[PDB]
């Protein structure tokens, strides 16, 4: 997880297909 | 940002332009979007998502579904995403087309969110 913060982030917090 | 106070306490306008520059460089397949609760009626909870990076091929209806679930809003609880301040809750469109339609001055898209589109 990461969600909303900084730089290399996965902000939608999911792996797309 | 989700554990801290309201989004401006984390990042300002020009620093969001730096976010657009960094994200367009590293992952251009994802779309830069900002999200904020409606200031006129703070009825929905302080689950402050602040922004999201949406894959080009996600539908606006699918974005609504993940964001409604991340805000913990059950089917009986009223919810709306207001793109550039106006509702698109019923629309099936891919997020890139919604983006190029409503993209603001420095390459980001805005979504205000609310329990109702206006109140005061």
């Amino acid at each position: 997880d990461y969600e909303s913060d900084d730089d290399s982030y996965e902000v939608l917090d999911l792996t797309e297909y | 940002m989700p554990s801290e106070k309201t989004f401006k306490q984390r990042r300002t306008f020009e620093q969001r332009v730096e976010d657009v520059r960094l994200i367009r460089e590293q992952h251009p397949t994802k779309i830069p979007v900002i999200i904020e609760r409606y200031k006129g009626e703070k009825q929905l909870p302080v689950l402050d998502k602040t922004k999201f990076l949406v894959p080009d091929h996600v539908n606006m209806s699918e974005l609504i579904k993940i964001i409604r679930r991340r805000l913990q809003l059950n089917a009986n609880q009223a919810f709306f995403l207001l793109v550039n301040g106006h509702s698109m809750v019923s629309v099936s469109t891919p997020i890139s087309e919604v983006y190029e339609s409503e993209k603001d001055e420095d390459g980001f898209l805005y979504m205000v969110y609310a329990s109702q589109e206006t109140f005061g």
